[PDB]
């Protein structure tokens, strides 16, 4: 069960590139379908209030959206699959790293936004934020060190 | 940088045949585009 | 003015059967209609303006 | 062993007389035999492995 | 009679759209050839030297002026044999002067504020076809700045 994210039309030729370079990352939606348009993928998708979402409200609407991991990176369209529905039918579907560190087998891995330090399309105007894949034992420990440094 | 992707469909007639294998990650600089496949990729289909 | 029209029947197939084929698949782009166009760059080679 | 070899006389020829010309110009590249790369993807696709 | 500087295979995707927006802009050469490096053209052909050293080497070099640019060869023009049998090639500006019709053009080093290549390796520095009367003023306005 794999949906379609659409790239509009107009896309430069680092663009093509760039997108190149996330193969195999997570990526929140709104609803599962079978096709939906880039600009509701984006880190714009959220932007709703006024102020650019802090690390708070990443949080919150990391619950209200259904995590995918993108497969093949057609340079039409992204094709994804959700963590929730997509993957009791296909058995494993690979994921790579933007962690500072490594994951052993047997882990179980939660998500974080990236509060450690995002890839631009002005073809397009929009940033893609993602989130970090660290394993979730360090994440009670990191989150709660980061509050503490307040 | 480029690395760009030649074309796949001319690869399905050999022109010529190799006489002898020739170890290809030794290195890299004399080579222009070059990808390690896992016995299929993505990018070839 | 008018009740009854005339109107075509059959939609337009754009297909690549033939030599299209080739350049779509080595070439990389393809032409709509290669079967004339590259027809039509050689009278005009030859013949007058 | 031998002083007397036997050497080939002509060069090779690559002309562009053919359909491989009609991708010259408006596809901007070129097969170095499309008449053959041509015929053989047709012959390959369906009959054997 | 038209000289013919070839650029070394290996260029990237922007830098021959790179060499694409200088269309009428003079390039310096060591001797006039048929043929020619691009190395020659290069701001490393000149050793790195300051505005002196360029007026120095500009004079011991031939001024030449960018015809059609192919992605093979970029076609130039020399100034002083090319140009005094046949009529006339183009210029762009690079001034911040606006030209008037019937003026002597010579040129100066940059002091202003540049097309750097780098899959190649290699600046290019571009003199600034300003007019003359200007140049003996400019040139003796930024001497008396120091």
């Amino acid at each position: 069960f794999e949906t379609d994210i659409a790239i509009p039309s107009g896309i430069s030729r680092p663009d093509a590139a760039a997108l190149q370079r996330c193969e195999g990352r997570v990526v929140f939606l709104p609803t599962i379908r079978r096709q939906l348009t880039l600009a509701d993928v984006a880190h714009e998708s959220f932007v709703s209030g006024g102020v650019s979402p802090d690390t708070l409200g990443l949080l919150l609407a990391y619950r209200r959206r259904f995590p995918a991991v993108i497969t093949r990176v057609l340079p039409t369209r992204i094709v994804a699959c959700p963590l929730d529905v997509g993957l009791t039918h296909a058995g494993t579907v690979n994921l790579r790293n933007t962690s500072p560190v490594d994951l052993c087998n047997g882990d179980p891995i939660s998500l974080v936004p990236p509060v450690f330090e995002d890839v631009r399309l002005d073809s397009l105007d929009l940033t893609l934020r993602f989130p970090v894949p660290l394993p979730s034992p360090l994440a009670r420990e990191i989150v709660a060190r980061l509050v503490a440094r307040g | 940088r480029d690395p760009p992707g030649y074309r796949y469909a001319a690869a399905m007639v050999p022109t010529g045949s190799l006489l002898s294998t020739i170890e290809v990650a030794s290195h890299r600089r004399l080579f222009d585009f070059f990808s390690r496949v896992r016995s299929d990729a993505n990018s070839l289909y | 003015e008018d009740t009854e029209a005339d109107v075509p029947v059959t939609y337009g197939e754009m297909v690549l059967n033939g030599a299209n084929l080739v350049t779509a698949l080595v070439m990389g782009k393809a032409v709509r209609s290669l079967d004339d166009v590259g027809r039509h760059l050689l009278e005009m080679q030859e013949e007058q303006l």
